[PDB]
């Protein structure tokens, strides 16, 4: 292999990296011999490249419609329901003093709290980056590609967070009355039909009022209209219903719930810490950096309940302290009233101003946005999931 | 007030599953009624005309 | 936390509870340090709440159409049917005195008696409730919300009682001849078809005039049109018909009885005590209070046959003394002529006048109504249930 | 006199399970008709006009 | 007679293949008696042939639409994608110097440069090919017939290579997440139905960015739109879908994916060498000549990864050094994004000039073309294959 | 950019299998907004009109 | 002539009594020469009657006023009264909780029973009653006379029963406290005059609310106004009472003691069956028939407590089984408030339609009416009777 | 000394029993 290809003294990196360098040069002599670039007819000609394509893809958020723009002014918020009171027989043997005795309306209420701010950063060099691209137009495509990608990443993350929120709520918060078990896919599709009908009649079974402050003992009866019901299921199930249940049935004039399905391939894949891990190794920070966390440095503490959205389990500190939020088993259907989601976002002034370091000719750009995602206890939800 | 939206390019309708006709909020007890003749007399003893067999 | 956070003396409650209190105060000092409200930037500003939400839901009573307003004047009611007379041949051999011989019309009768008067109550503070809401408008919505909930509860309970009445009648009261048995759900669908056709013919088997007083000797033949027949079933059974039986049949052009079906999720869950149970514990009264029972107090006796309409079984006194009105075995299809239901109500002057306690600035309001629910033996009715 | 209501958003028709055409409240004997001439004459001998035999 | 026919001294071949030969010919008497061609009226006339027909057929390449004409000018091409960055929460306790820190955009790239310059040649004699055809019109047809057959071979062979490239990529390059196992054909059809839906979601599972240079640690999420998903399967599966699935299903409207399928009778059939094999045996060089490889000579080296496209395994040197690019188990459904294929071609000046050998009177025409086939890692792909 | 083409003479349509409605690219966050009143004042303190109770 | 008159062969009766009587009559010669009816001027003419008187004595029920028409449907009569409450002092020192105290009203009651229905009938013969009267007009009077005698009979019977009710009630069903004892006829007059005034006093002692279900414990003060007081005494006793000077002073004042005092000669003549007798002899049925009883037949059972209203003691079946309802001892004054005698009656369609036998030319007419007689415990009653 | 009143017409029931003017 020729010495020149191996030699690093002549690299551009060498010129920029060091304080003083050779101002004048007479060109080195190139040969393709015993190298990947060898050409039979002519050795001694530098390799020539035709294209440099961008291959940029646009991704979207399924749940964007739910997001509602809001001002960022105050932190807490609250909602309440007046709890049910059964009509009681007129005893008439009671003392006349009962008229005076006072009982007030009883209510159950929740406080949700403030949101979380998120940031992304990219810097464009204006010197070395120019060496990489043959034409000025290719470099401009590259810059827009970074901005375009940055927004797409945010959409993808928000979708993951909403999908994970729902899967976590069902797995942990739901009561026994809400939960149901499906032995097999055929049973599951039938169970989902039963659920749509069941949640359209008055029932206190599916409410989570008990978790709310005033519901420890008591009942709240709510009814959920059909338009609202929407179902989050794994794709395997939708494929089955369309491929087998719908195709085989003679009459499906009514009785089709596929408009409501929000099928996702995984549901699982968003991880949540437990046990308050503290970053301690370079190798750990390097993995996080690859996924975009410039901020992270050794000695920072990651609190319990932190949601990563990428697999950090293998790295040392998180080895036994990370848990995955996912459906348990292949069969999963969380059938819920749409009103429960509570997603709000503020995008005013999302793209922050550029900062230019004259030394090094680099401009750093930032994108900052606010997101609050939550789930309301009061509305109806039902989980049909694989039997244990 | 989130509103669910269509998630399919094409599908059959869901009318058969809909249970609005069976049970809806409109079907409820009416509280606008006023008291019967007996009640009005209990409250005010307005009517002093008749006492049935007397003397 | 700061001392102020936990200090009872600084509370508004103390001002109301004690007979004398400090008229003048110089305000206390607020800090968010080491408390849930901590704000990174300020650390000395009070927490701020953006919104408060009622989440009121309106609930209905399936059987409202049936209810008939009536005066509340007299305790008992009766219904009777004139019994059948078979045409006889002219025997001219008989003595002419037969003209004088007398034949009298005959009848079978039933007596159904008293009603039930039920009450609900709520008290509105005026003086201290105002502290809770930021705007007067939120507080006014709070008062409409308690009234609306109160009314919705009356509707849910009445529905539960009518549903329970039918389930209880079917399991216990129904004449043995009327009962029919289906081995599988597929058989049940066929059984329903046979019954709908059979009961439209002129026959005495379906009617329960035998139970009525005059039926022991003689016959009564009644006919029930399709326009009136109605079916009470669990939701899972209706789901079966729609998902599989209707979907699978090639031609359901006619032959669809699902218009008639009234389907309920639980079709049970109304509980009736089997022994006299005397309230004996504080914890028990507290559970009852949570469901709105202000009247309940220790030492009161609940007589046998009392219907709770909520699950009181767990409580100590009622542990072995409660039984549930429920279908047996998961196949229930009580098919009955609609005329049999007998639902009567009196809601005249339903919203009793308010009582204002000038001391304490409180007005307490009440709702009272009468309900009679019963089932008539005379009309046709056949139950299809799983084979025992 | 209760009467049923539909209770379903859409359904296939229920014709074919109905025997209204086969048996109905009508399809009953007519009470209203008066005696034939012979009967009226037995009740009161109104027709004194005709006797077949000659004097 | 048999003895005359047997003698090869009289053969035309002997005159053509030797330096000197006997110019004068004394005729050989021919008798048709007791031979297959005997005729009743004249028993000494040599048999006469009526037609000499060609039976030429035209074969075409399935994948021609994909091919893009390009000038053959430069060796390499490259393409790249920008890697995903997850949004990071605003710490706000980080040192204020973080603004100065520089975070650069990151990407993954691939270099694909290649060409193969495939050729083939045919020679028309003008002496001795005449001996074969009686009318000069058929002899001219024979010449056109070779050219057309040579062209058909180009088309059939390119198809084999595109088909083989795909089977090879799937069998070896794909990750565990992409791979799926199907026990039976019904299970497979459902899996194909599921994969179409899975690909439309946003997921990094089906991308092969990890193989690319910058993707070793990070993640890239891409979405594959329908209308750009083509599925490659065997005909046995397509036949199954049409015969037993599409035909039997009541509601196949909407659920038919057969427009996408690119079914081949047999996906396997192309062989790739492992190890290096020198053509030691003469018998081997002769076999390769049967397939049109005049170039092969004893002692030449066949490099690792050479793709034969015919079964060379039985030959001695290739006995253990050959491995077939093939589906495993008869169930194969490689579903992929169409964009991944990258087929390019240069066919300018395809029909090179003829060279007339004055000695031997032979023309020697040549056809040369350039073909580049490669598969891109970035786009989504899934393989459903028979369960091990 | 290769483009898939029809490989079959006639087929039932593929509509149901499409999630273009469910997760389209166009459904995405919007970056065109400008900062709110508070933000503009942080950047330039341009509003000096109101200081609340004063003097 | 004595002999001609004696012969009964020449009688209208013989012809009507038997079939095949004599059609043609040649008149019998008549002479009064030695008989009664002889006249100085014309010895031979038949005796001629100036008039047929038809004397009819109208008889009436004295108690007919104080009869309440009832329009009967249903059977029982309730008769409640509300018990007394005594006014109480203000007692302003008492706790303010006294405001709440039920103070429910209290009452007494008496369920009387149902009333017997009675009938009478007369058959009028067109054929032979005509022989008796000279002119048609006299015969028409005779028909009116029988109907009027029947009406007169209803009246005497009802009067007798009301009188007997009082005598029986006084002797047997009376509160012991009410009774008084009179040693001599003179003492009785003093006692009776003392009693008239006692009723006018407002006191609870005279009334029988102590019986009447209701309350033994409380008091009901009843007052009997003059004009509502009347004394049931024997005729001799009435003479003694009127004779006294007090009676004269009352009449001078304006109250007619004579109308008030009501007297029957013996207050006796109504008989009560004891011992459940049954008719057994022809002679008895004939006696009962003389008194108008067509219905009676041998073997009919007369229940204990049947009120005959004529002396049947002589007849054998009733010889030891009849007891007269009569005051015991000569002295008997029962002074009662007039309102006490409940004497409700229904007289609609009193004269039922006629029935024409048509053989014998006789029409039978019937009079039917409903009578209910009872005495109320609530009003003041005192009985003064001779000391045992 | 008043007397029982001789006649008034039959109640509605009486007339309908006699005629059965069904309606």
């Amino acid at each position: 292999i020729p010495t020149l290809i191996a030699d690093s003294t002549k690299a551009s990196l060498q010129d920029f990296n060091h304080d003083y360098g050779k101002q004048w040069t007479f060109g080195e002599n190139w040969s393709n011999v015993n190298t990947m670039f060898e050409t039979y007819v002519n050795k001694y000609l530098f390799p020539k490249i035709n294209e440099t394509l961008l291959i940029d893809i646009a991704l979207g958020n399924r749940f964007n419609w739910l997001a509602k723009e809001q001002d960022f002014i105050g932190q807490y918020s609250e909602e309440y329901v007046i709890m049910d009171t059964i009509p009681i027989e007129m005893n008439l043997s009671k003392s006349e003093e009962l008229m005076l005795k006072r009982n007030y309306p009883q209510m159950a209420t929740r406080l949700y709290g403030s949101g979380i701010v998120k940031k992304q950063k990219f810097t464009l060099n204006n010197n070395d980056v120019r060496f990489n691209f043959q034409t000025l137009g290719d470099a401009t495509n590259y810059a827009l590609g970074v901005l375009r990608k940055k927004i797409s990443d945010i959409n993808v993350q928000e979708e993951k967070e909403i999908r994970a929120m729902m899967v976590d709520y069902a797995i942990n918060q739901l009561q026994d009355s809400n939960r149901r078990t499906a032995s097999s896919k055929e049973d599951l599709t039938e169970r989902v039909f039963e659920a749509i009908l069941n949640m359209q009649n008055n029932s206190a079974k599916y409410n989570e009022v008990h978790k709310a402050s005033g519901g420890s003992v008591g009942q709240y009866t709510t009814v959920s209209k059909l338009s609202d019901i929407a179902i989050l299921t794994t794709d395997s199930l939708k494929s089955y219903l369309l491929d087998t249940k719908i195709a085989n049935t003679f009459q499906m004039a009514g009785i089709d719930f596929t408009d409501h399905i929000i099928s996702f391939d995984d549901l699982g894949g968003v991880y949540k810490t437990t046990k308050d891990v503290t970053l301690a190794n370079e190798d750990t920070i390097n993995y996080l950096r690859a996924f975009g966390d410039y901020q992270a440095m050794i000695g920072d503490v990651i609190p319990t309940g932190s949601v990563f959205t990428f697999n950090v389990s293998d790295l040392k500190e998180f080895k036994g302290n990370i848990e995955e939020i996912k459906p348990q088993g292949e069969l999963f259907a969380f059938i819920f009233d749409i009103n429960a989601l509570k997603y709000k976002r503020n995008t005013k002034g999302m793209l922050k101003e550029p900062f230019y370091n004259g030394e090094f000719d680099e401009v750093t750009h930032w994108i900052h946005y606010y997101s609050f995602k939550a789930m309301s206890p009061f509305f109806n939800k039902i989980l049909i999931t694989e039997a244990p | 007030g989130n509103e669910m939206r269509g998630m399919t390019h094409a599908n059959y309708e869901d009318s058969r599953l809909n249970k609005s006709r069976e049970l809806n909020a409109n079907m409820s007890i009416g509280t606008s009624k006023s008291e019967d003749e007996y009640g009005r007399q209990v409250h005010s003893l307005t009517k002093q005309s008749y006492s049935d067999d007397s003397v």
